[PDB]
């Protein structure tokens, strides 16, 4: 079903796998996180934005 | 970045697993960057904290 934890032990089991194909592997390593918004987008390049401006002026 | 040679890992008898007491389905996962392995671990600080 979608409870009683079958669902959730199958997919951890089959998380915790070799794909000893490189390709599979990376592309279930990027498969991870999830996608943004240009709201997100714009708030990561204001802190990128603040970061770099912060380390020079520490230079 | 070092590697590690094909002959001491993938063969009949595993010459890396043997040496290290490793699986050699576990050594794959370590040196093909599948899993993480500790390399050492403190006894004093662990003990006393």
């Amino acid at each position: 079903e979608d409870e009683s934890e079958a669902l959730r032990q199958a997919r951890k089991d089959a998380e915790l796998t070799a794909s000893a194909d490189s390709v599979r592997a990376y592309l279930k390593q990027i498969g991870k996180v999830a996608l943004l918004n240009a709201e997100e987008e714009v708030e990561l390049a204001k802190r990128i934005e603040a970061g770099l401006y912060a380390t020079q002026l520490m230079t | 970045a070092p590697v590690t040679h094909i002959w001491y890992f993938k063969g009949v008898p595993s010459r890396l697993g043997y040496l290290l007491d490793l699986a050699p389905k576990d050594l794959e996962k370590i040196i093909y960057f599948a899993a993480y392995v500790i390399t050492s671990v403190d006894e004093e600080m662990r003990h006393n904290e």
